[PDB]
RNA sequence: CUCCCCUGUGAGGAACUACUGUCUUCACGCAGAAAGCGUCUAGCCAUGGCGUUAGUAUGAGUGUCGUGCAGCCUCCAGGACCCCCC
RNA sequence: AACGAGACUCUGGCAUGCUAACUAGUUACGCGACCGGUCGGCGUAACUUCUUAGAGGGACAAGUGGCGUUCAGCCACCCGAGAUUGAGCAAUAACAGGUCUGUGAUGCCCUUAGAUGUCCGGGGCUGCACGCGCGCUACACUGACUGGCUCAGCGUGUCCUACGCCGGCAGGCGCGGGUAACCCGUUGAACCCCAUUCGUGAUGGGGAUCGGGGAUUGCAAUUAUUCCCCAUGAACGAGGAAUUCCCAGUAAGUGCGGGUCAUAAGCUUGCGUUGAUUAAGUCCCUGCCCUUUGUACACACCGCCCG
């Protein structure tokens, strides 16, 4: 059988939504053990489309300076933060990676339209894929601006922003900054 | 985990205030005179542990500390553990303090000035001695 | 606004680690100290202590991030 | 209300920049209106896109 | 023009203490808004950023008191249904 | 039809088929050790998978299926080491680009014995109220420290340096090998990995500026050449208007070699290692290209020309 980090069970998730069904990974086979494949999903188009969303999350944790080229930081702090997870709600934390990805995804957003210097910006919606991407920036950017000093551990952070997101709370940063997009989105239409 | 009933939240020494809430090599560098390294060496030849806080100490371990900062040679503190290894004046192995760094300091600028060299009219116009590039950078804190 | 936390345990503060702490659910070091208003040696050591007397579970433990759960 | 929309076909990029993608949508719903819309980010057809405003339609930027 | 499957909070019960999960009240730290008022920037101009309103108005959660909210039975309703209209 | 583009050369990826190796190893068998194995420990036969490097194969949009005047070619999939390897060379033309300072490559001018010559001894290019520029290092919790565990490649060398012994540290002494797949060197490089100490404050983050000492190089170090021990421990709280470089073993982190070099890399030139976010699109901006078009310009808009 495949367990994630030894202890998980990826078969037994669920997705609420056929937009996110057919993009969002890690359910019938992408299971792995590890995170780190050291594969090559940016070879072609959409072909980082099909790599597993634990592995997505991963990469996205290295997107500061000093820790950009140490990935183990990150298999290291995913790896404290889902064994967190399960503790404070008590669901497969593969749950929580789902619906945090779900809810913290952009619908509508704003494109830019003026001259340079001008601000004035037209409502259009998210695509799939962009929504999944957007979605995982706004985790691991709220983790990191949560956790710069407040002396947490990345690893209780990433929980915390995590399950809040999952919830729909505006703890955290990622509702936050959906919830601008939206709103602006509202403003032109 | 302890909870110390007496416990001293200001030290005093060596004319210097000392916050032992920190911990105790780390507190006992605050004073001029003493880094890291010096204190290292200080606190592991009084015997004084270093899991303590600087505030659990007995008078007994601050005045024998105190004992090993004033006399460096006697207690086998390496000769190249001293701050002024051998003085212009005297020709001594000599750890310097805080109030005794600064007259030192005051010192060899008057000796310096009044020798009329170099060192010293560098030191005086308020420029960097060691022959530094002034060109470019040597700017802040001027008008 | 500065930040006081207690170098040493007080009494008042024992009693929170004492008899709160094992009804936690999740227990972070971090949580601790945020919480209790403890400083980091001290809270650190203070779950040292609360793992001899055998009142937390210890899940895991990687250099400075420590994970610990209340007793069943 | 919210919607859901099917791709039909991709026909242009509009955008100052190139930024969006202007592409085709069907309902789900099984109905067969058909209305052209502006999407952000990669889009290949087939897609499902999720509509908070469902009776907007396409403009050209 | 209906009837009867599931959703609600309108009335009666057991339960309510023991069961579990949510809203009350107090200590706790964390994110944290705007009407506006000013400023800066788009040649001129805010529909924007930034200051001050204020770390206010707030909301998510942990531990105290509730004799609560409940979950188990009925209807009164509301919606899927049908019909019907096409 | 011809040059330019491509082709080509140089580099990386494929070969359990071939040609072979005591100056590279492997398997096998002995001896050696400590509890059948573990060992860069010591020697003999066995061969090329490893390690080299030659020969030649291999990829041609090839195979299948879609979009295409079913035409080029464009997309998806399989079969596969590879369905995008990175650099060099670069036409017809031109710039009134940089080059008397790289030339025993020069046309003029000046200098030519108190020389604009040359050598000798010192100073100066390094100076400091200021602007503008590359680049280093940081602003800490994905972090600093302290111990522990195992990793590279390109090159350099008559100077690289094996092992001892004295040296807290830099360093001395010595005794050795190599013109190098032989000796440095199983090149035990840095992150990273595992434990430890630190606990949001100018803090152990940051280390400038200094005051003393030891050691090297050199004739010669004061104007700190560098290196090393203690102290001194300042700016710095993620950087305003603007803007730079970049699409896959890539950005970025991290050390390492070659150049300069008696002693020297905050520079350059290479080299591996850990290794992503996002795009496979558009002329908005900037930049040049064509096409149409107007012209009283052709020394070509720095043009022409009217009072
Ligand atoms: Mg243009
Ligand atoms: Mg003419």
């Amino acid at each position: 059988d495949i367990k994630l980090f030894g202890k998980w069970s990826t078969d037994d998730v669920q997705i609420n939504d056929i937009s996110l069904q057919d993009y969002i990974a890690v359910k019938e086979k992408y299971a792995k053990y590890l995170p780190h494949s050291a594969g090559r999903y940016a070879a072609k188009r959409f072909r980082k489309a099909q790599c597993p969303i634990v592995e997505r999350l991963t990469n996205s944790m290295m997107m500061h300076g000093r820790n950009n080229g140490k990935k183990l930081m990150t298999v290291r702090i995913v790896k404290h933060a889902f064994e967190i997870i399960h503790l404070l709600t008590g669901e497969n934390p593969l749950q929580v990676l789902v619906n945090a990805i779900i809810n913290s995804g952009p619908r509508e957003d704003s494109t830019r339209i003026g001259r340079a210097g001008t601000v004035r910006r037209q409502a259009v919606d998210v695509s799939p894929l962009r929504r999944v991407n957007q979605a995982i920036w706004l985790l691991c950017t709220g983790a990191r601006e949560a956790a710069f000093r407040n002396i947490k551990t990345i690893a209780e952070c990433l929980a915390d922003e995590l399950i809040n997101a999952a919830k729909g709370s505006s703890n955290s940063y990622a509702i936050k900054k959906k919830d601008e997009l939206e709103r602006v989105a509202k403003s032109n239409r | 985990l302890v909870i110390p009933e007496k416990f001293q939240h200001i030290l005093r020494v060596l004319n210097t205030n000392i916050d032992g809430r920190r911990k105790i090599a780390f507190a006992i560098t605050a004073i001029k005179g003493v880094g890291r390294r010096y204190a290292h060496v200080v606190l592991r030849k009084a015997d004084i542990d270093l899991t303590k806080r600087a505030g659990e100490l007995t008078e007994d371990e601050v005045e024998r500390v105190i004992t090993i900062m004033q006399n460096p040679r006697q207690y086998k503190i390496p000769d190249w553990f001293l701050n002024r290894q051998k003085d212009v004046k005297d020709g001594k192995y000599s750890q310097v303090l805080a109030n005794g760094l600064d007259n030192k300091l005051r010192e060899d600028l008057e000796r310096l000035k009044k020798i009329r060299a170099h060192r010293g009219l560098r030191h005086f116009w308020g420029l960097r001695v060691r022959g530094q590039h002034t060109k470019t950078t040597g700017r802040r804190g001027r008008t | 606004d500065k930040l006081n936390n207690l170098v040493l345990f007080d009494k008042a503060t024992y009693d929170k680690l004492c008899k709160e702490v094992p009804n936690y659910k999740l227990i972070t070091p971090a949580v601790v100290s945020e919480r209790l208003k403890i400083r980091g040696s001290l809270a650190r050591a203070a779950l040292q202590e609360l793992l001899s007397k055998g009142l937390i579970k210890l899940v895991s433990k990687h250099r400075a991030q420590v994970i610990y759960t209340r007793n069943t | 209300p919210i919607k859901l929309a099917r791709v039909t076909k991709v026909l242009g990029r509009t955008g100052s920049q190139g930024q969006c993608t202007q592409v085709r949508v069907e309902f789900m719903d099984d109905t067969s209106r058909s209305i052209i819309r502006n999407v952000k980010g990669p889009v290949r057809e087939g897609d499902v896109l999720t509509l908070l405003e469902s009776e907007r339609e396409a403009r050209r930027l």
